[PDB]
């Protein structure tokens, strides 16, 4: 056998170990598998858990070690629809309020993400030095329309990402005078309004709310983004088209 | 078996067809109506490719090939041994890809995410349909489409391109290669930049989205940003497949001569055409 | 319709970002260039600043010298006639020394001594630029991933113009500088070697390039699909898993019966792409040095 035939045989062996490395490298969240009852699954599949690695998080926020002991750290309201594995799980309540399905949120650190300088990554624009709208229609002051074609509230500020300089949320004011953050990726900015297809007008009050008006925390975001996305499924009887 | 975080997302709903009938999983795999269609099509055609592996005579995979109807059958049907199998199997594969895509849509609605993935998968499906369907129909014969075989279909890439000279000269093909080359460069970078960050020098702290911006602004003097590089990747990719389908829809229809010759339009432009000097004067 | 997050609806601008400092030398960063509203619809609107140090200028000078050297010879070919120059632009070529000059530098200017000059500048440009990638990573405290990946590309380039030419015994084996000419060289190369479609590394290289498009398509779409949960902010999804990362993983588990992690998918990414040129360069380097005809080799060792 010649030189080329070695290089090619040698390669296929390299490639498999790579696939193995990659596959295991990708088991650092979500594993070991569970039965729907939360106990460890009998079948883990052919690949072993990797050895843990440890991330040092900036600004004294500690470390993360993956893979690690895993859990939701929250009550999940759902119940089996059938007597064997592999079926859907019926929500035991209001799925939006309960935070299940498309309405799901992870329980992330309840603390805002910080920029590399240790400052909040996300500010309402009003408190963001020298930040303004550079291009496109300015949404501020527009009324907000829910998918029921009713007016949910009005836009009172844009929450921006300081180091990436983009708009992450529209702060929206409801009838009672309190506000809510709407994911920027989940609204349509029109010339005469801002439209939200995911939520009906009446569902706007239900949006999870933040603690400090000047900042928002990872956990809070997840609850907000989760709830909003969930309306795509759960608001369908209120969506006209 | 479920991922540790999985159960909270497996909830009734999201289906395009049949309500709660097919709404359930087998192991990890979501099923739904289009899971079922996909199986049907994919398995039917897989049985049919197994059968052509009889009429051909061999069970070896480097060998088995299903050739299209010959150029004399035109757009009509052909006997199963004579390329009729191909037509069915082709129809089958179209059935499995489209089912697969809409299945992803169904999976999408249930997860409350956007449809971007099966939208992007559409372009692949679309490229394939160009080669096996659109281009053959514009041309008049099924036989102009590529055979299904590991090596023999490669023969058809060579045969086809060399009909037109060195195929490098198809201009849509050029734009296609430019997008692939760039995508792969952009994939390499993107992957590197997130990795260099999450896994910085030994014992240091994780870097930040700012460190990423900084690195590239340091390096090339511009950073496209973390929303942009995903926009970029998606765009570079789909553009490559778009110009691939295009480069091949125009070849054998609007342009059938040697592609290199298409370029004389520029060179015979009246202002510089007859000037002496250079290569063409 | 639903907003799909392909183009920005409202751009927003603050002060210019001068970047993170760490161990970088600030003397060698420029001031911030202007702001493109054009770019802002897709990516960031800010150009600059840029770090140009000693190794930076060496690279940036060399690469211009490589480029200018080709252009001068291109003008000569055009007979210094601007209208010809633009007409024949893809047809011009700066070719390497003929095979009789072997690996020697003694070949005349018009005979491809020019081409060796131009290559030298290119050689310097890339390798300096390579270390530039490492260096900027070092100063930020980051991984050398970018530079290790860029090596993979340098590999194919090093094989086409340099290493394979040495091994074959001449510079004439190298690639000419020109648009159509180099395209021809590519196609002529395949024929001379008995059809690279028979080269197993070539086939693999293709698989990775297609796969690169397939992967990045998947990935990019996936991040946009989950950008409603803050998906694109990947480093913090790594440090603390979000509902973005979760439904991202689960789309793919429910579809193909397995999935990735917010960190893991980038290992897939870097390797998918890197393997393209990696296998590519092996495929080329083995061609003519060892394997004469890929169809023929493939008749036995297949
Ligand atoms: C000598 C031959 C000619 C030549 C002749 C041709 C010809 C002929 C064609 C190309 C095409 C292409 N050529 Mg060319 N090409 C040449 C030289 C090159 C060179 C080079 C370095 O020299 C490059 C980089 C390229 C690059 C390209 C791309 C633009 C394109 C292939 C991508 C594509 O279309 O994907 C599209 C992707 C698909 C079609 C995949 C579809 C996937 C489907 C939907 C899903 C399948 C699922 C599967 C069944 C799953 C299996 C089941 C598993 C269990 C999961 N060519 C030479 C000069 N080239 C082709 C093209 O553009 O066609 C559109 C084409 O037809
Ligand atoms: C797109 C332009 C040309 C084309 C040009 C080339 C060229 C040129 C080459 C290939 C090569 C390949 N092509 Mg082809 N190929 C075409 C269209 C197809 C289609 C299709 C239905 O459209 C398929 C399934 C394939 C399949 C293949 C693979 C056997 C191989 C690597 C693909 C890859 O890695 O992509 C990236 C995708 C992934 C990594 C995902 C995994 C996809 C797996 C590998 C597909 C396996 C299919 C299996 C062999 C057969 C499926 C049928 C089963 C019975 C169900 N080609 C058209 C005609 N293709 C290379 C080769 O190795 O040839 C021997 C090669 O050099
Ligand atoms: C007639 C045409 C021949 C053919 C001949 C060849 C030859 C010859 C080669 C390839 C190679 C490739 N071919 Mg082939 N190829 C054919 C048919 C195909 C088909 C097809 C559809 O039929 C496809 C899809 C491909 C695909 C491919 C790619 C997978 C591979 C290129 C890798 C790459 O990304 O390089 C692009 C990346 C680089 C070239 C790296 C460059 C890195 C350097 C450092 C960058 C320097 C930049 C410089 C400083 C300028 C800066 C400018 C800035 C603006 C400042 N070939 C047929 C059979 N093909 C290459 C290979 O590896 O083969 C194994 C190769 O050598
Ligand atoms: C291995 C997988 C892919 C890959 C990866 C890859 N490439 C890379 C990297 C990586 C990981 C880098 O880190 C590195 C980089 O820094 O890119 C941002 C790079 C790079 N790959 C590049 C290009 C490139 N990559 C290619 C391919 C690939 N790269 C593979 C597909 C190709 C192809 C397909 O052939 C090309 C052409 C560069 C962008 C960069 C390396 C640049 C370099 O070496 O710099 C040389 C320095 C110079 C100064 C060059 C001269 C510049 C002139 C041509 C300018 C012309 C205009 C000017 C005269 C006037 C302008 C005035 C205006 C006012 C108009
Ligand atoms: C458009 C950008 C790129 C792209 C995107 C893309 N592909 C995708 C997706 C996306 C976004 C998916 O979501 C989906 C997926 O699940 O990805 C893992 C997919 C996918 N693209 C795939 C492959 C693939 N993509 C390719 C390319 C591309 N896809 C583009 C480069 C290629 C190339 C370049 O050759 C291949 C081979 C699959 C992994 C998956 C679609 C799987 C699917 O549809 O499953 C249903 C069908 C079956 C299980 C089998 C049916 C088979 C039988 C009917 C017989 C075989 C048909 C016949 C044509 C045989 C051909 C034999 C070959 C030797 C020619
Ligand atoms: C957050 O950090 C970041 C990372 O991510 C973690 C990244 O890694 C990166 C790095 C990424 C890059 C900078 C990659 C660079 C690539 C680009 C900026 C894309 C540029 C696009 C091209 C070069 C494509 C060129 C293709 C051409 C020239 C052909 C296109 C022509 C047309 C579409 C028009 C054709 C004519 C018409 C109208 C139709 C007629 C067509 C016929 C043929 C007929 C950055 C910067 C980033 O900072
Ligand atoms: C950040 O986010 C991201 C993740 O998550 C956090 C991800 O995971 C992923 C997903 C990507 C990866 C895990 C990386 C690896 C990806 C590739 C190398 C691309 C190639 C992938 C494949 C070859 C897998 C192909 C397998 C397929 C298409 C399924 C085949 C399965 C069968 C054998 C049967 C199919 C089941 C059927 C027929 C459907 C109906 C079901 C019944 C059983 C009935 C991406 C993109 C991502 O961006
Ligand atoms: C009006 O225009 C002006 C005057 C401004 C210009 O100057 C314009 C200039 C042009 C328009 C130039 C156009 C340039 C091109 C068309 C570029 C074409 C280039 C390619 C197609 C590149 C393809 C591949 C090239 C490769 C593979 C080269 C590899 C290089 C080697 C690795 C380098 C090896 C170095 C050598 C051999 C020398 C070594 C000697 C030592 C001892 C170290
Ligand atoms: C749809 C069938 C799935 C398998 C497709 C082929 C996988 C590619 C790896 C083949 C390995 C070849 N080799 C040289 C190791 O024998
Ligand atoms: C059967 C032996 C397999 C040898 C091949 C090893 C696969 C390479 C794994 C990549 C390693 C990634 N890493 C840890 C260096 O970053
Ligand atoms: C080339 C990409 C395809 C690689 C094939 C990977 C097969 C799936 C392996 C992961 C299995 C996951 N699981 C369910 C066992 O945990
Ligand atoms: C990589 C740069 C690409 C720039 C693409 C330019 C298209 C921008 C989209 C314009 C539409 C913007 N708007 C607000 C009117 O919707
Ligand atoms: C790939 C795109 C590269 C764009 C490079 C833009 C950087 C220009 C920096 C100019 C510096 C401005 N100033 C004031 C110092 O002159
Ligand atoms: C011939 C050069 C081949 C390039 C080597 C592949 C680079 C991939 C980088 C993966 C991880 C990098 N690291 C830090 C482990 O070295
Ligand atoms: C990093 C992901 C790994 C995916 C590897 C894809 C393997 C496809 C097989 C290519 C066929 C090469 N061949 C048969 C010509 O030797
Ligand atoms: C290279 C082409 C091979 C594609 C086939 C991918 C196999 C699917 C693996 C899904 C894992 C299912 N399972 C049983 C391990 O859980
Ligand atoms: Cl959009
Ligand atoms: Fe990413």
């Amino acid at each position: 056998f010649d030189l080329a035939s070695l290089a090619i045989y040698s390669f296929w062996i390299f490639l498999a170990g790579l696939i193995y490395y990659l596959q295991t490298e990708n088991m650092r969240e979500g594993y070991p598998l569970e039965n729907e009852d939360g106990t460890p699954a009998a079948n883990q599949g052919p690949f072993p858990l990797p050895k843990p690695k440890t991330f040092i998080l900036p600004h004294g926020r500690g470390t993360l070690t993956v893979p690690g002991p895993e859990s939701e750290d929250r009550p999940i309201a759902l119940a089996r629809t059938a007597v064997s594995e592999g079926f859907p799980h019926a929500p035991t309540g209001d799925p939006m309020k309960d935070g299940v399905g498309p309405a799901s949120w992870v329980a992330r650190r309840d603390l805002p993400e910080l920029d590399g300088h240790g400052h909040n990554k996300i500010k309402p624009m009003k408190a963001a030095a020298g930040f303004h709208v550079s291009a496109g229609k300015n949404p501020i002051g527009l009324p907000v329309r829910g998918c029921d074609l009713e007016i949910a509230g009005k836009v009172v500020d844009i929450w921006v990402d300081i180091p990436e300089q983009m708009a992450r949320f529209l702060e929206v004011e409801l009838k009672d005078g309190s506000t809510r953050l709407l994911p920027m990726q989940m609204v349509k900015v029109q010339s005469n309004r801002v439209h939200v297809n995911a939520l009906s007008s009446d569902l706007f009050a239900g949006i999870p709310t933040i603690k400090s008006p000047t900042e928002v925390t990872l956990l809070e975001e997840d609850k907000i983004c989760g709830y909003v996305a969930g309306g795509l499924m759960y608001a369908a009887p209120k969506r006209k088209s | 078996a479920l991922l540790s975080f999985e159960r909270k997302y497996r909830v009734p709903g999201g289906t395009l067809v049949g309500g709660n009938l097919f709404d359930f999983w087998v192991g990890p795999f979501y099923v739904g109506f289009f899971g079922v269609a996909t199986f049907f099509f994919a398995a039917l055609g897989i049985i049919l490719i197994a059968w052509s592996a009889v009429l051909q005579g061999t069970w070896n995979p480097q060998l088995i090939s299903v050739y299209p109807p010959a150029l004399e059958y035109g757009l009509g049907g052909a006997p199963l041994a004579k390329g009729g199998l191909w037509q069915i199997i082709t129809i089958c594969a179209t059935g499995a890809f489209v089912s697969w895509a809409l299945r992803e849509v169904e999976i999408c609605r249930k997860l409350g995410i956007g449809y971007h993935i099966p939208f992007a998968f559409a372009f692949a499906i679309l490229a394939y349909l160009t080669l096996v369907l659109f281009r053959p129909v514009m041309m008049g014969a099924w036989g102009y489409a590529f055979p299904y075989g590991i090596w023999t279909h490669l023969d058809w890439v060579s045969n086809t391109g060399y009909t037109y000279g060195n195929f490098h000269y198809n201009p849509a093909h050029m734009i296609a290669i430019t997008f692939f080359f760039t995508n792969a460069l952009a994939l390499a970078l993107h992957g590197a930049l997130v990795l260099s960050a999450a896994n910085p020098e030994k014992g240091k702290e994780m870097r930040t989205p700012d460190h990423e911006d900084t690195f590239f602004r340091d390096l090339v003097g511009y950073s496209i940003g973390t929303l942009g590089i995903h926009r970029l990747g998606l765009l570079l990719s789909l553009s490559a497949v778009f110009f691939s389908a295009l480069c091949m829809i125009i070849t054998g229809t609007i342009w059938f001569d040697q592609w290199v010759d298409w370029w004389q339009w520029w060179v015979k432009l009246p202002w510089w055409a007859n000037i002496p000097g250079g290569i063409n004067g | 319709a639903e907003y799909q997050n392909i183009f920005t609806q409202v751009q927003v601008r603050g002060p210019a970002d001068l970047g993170m400092t760490e161990d970088v030398n600030l003397a060698n960063r420029s001031g911030v260039g202007p702001f493109s509203t054009l770019l802002g619809w897709f990516g960031n609107a800010q150009l600059g600043p840029i770090y140009l140090g000693s190794l930076g200028v060496l690279s940036l000078f060399s690469g211009l010298m490589w480029f200018f050297t080709i252009g001068i010879w291109f003008w000569y070919q055009a007979g210094w006639n601007p209208a010809v120059f633009l007409r024949d632009l893809f047809f011009f070529s700066l070719e390497p020394p003929a095979p009789e000059y072997g690996l020697s530098f003694a070949a005349p200017l018009k005979e491809g001594g020019l081409w060796l000059i131009a290559s030298f500048f290119m050689f310097v440009a890339v390798w300096s630029w390579w270390g530039r990638t490492y260096l900027r990573a070092q100063a930020l405290g980051m991984g050398k991933h970018t530079a290790w990946a860029f090596l993979s590309a340098i590999w194919l380039w090093m094989v086409l113009g340099f290493i394979r030419p040495i091994l074959m015994g001449s510079w004439s084996e190298a690639v000419p500088y020109g648009i159509f000419s180099h395209l021809d060289w590519t196609n002529n190369f395949s024929l001379v070697h008995g059809n690279l479609f028979y080269n197993p590394f070539h086939g693999l290289s293709i698989a990775f390039l297609y796969g690169s498009a397939l992967l990045f398509a998947m990935h990019g779409a996936t991040i946009l699909a989950v950008s409603r949960f803050g998906g694109e902010r990947e480093l913090e999804q790594i440090a603390d898993r979000g509902t973005a990362a979760e439904r991202a993983a689960l789309f793919w588990r429910w579809t193909m019966g397995f999935n990735a992690t917010m960190e893991g998918i980038h290992r897939w990414a870097i390797w998918m792409a890197v393997l393209v040129t990696l296998t590519g360069g092996i495929g080329i380097l083995l061609s003519g040095t060892v394997v004469d005809n890929w169809y023929v080799w493939g008749q036995n060792h297949g």
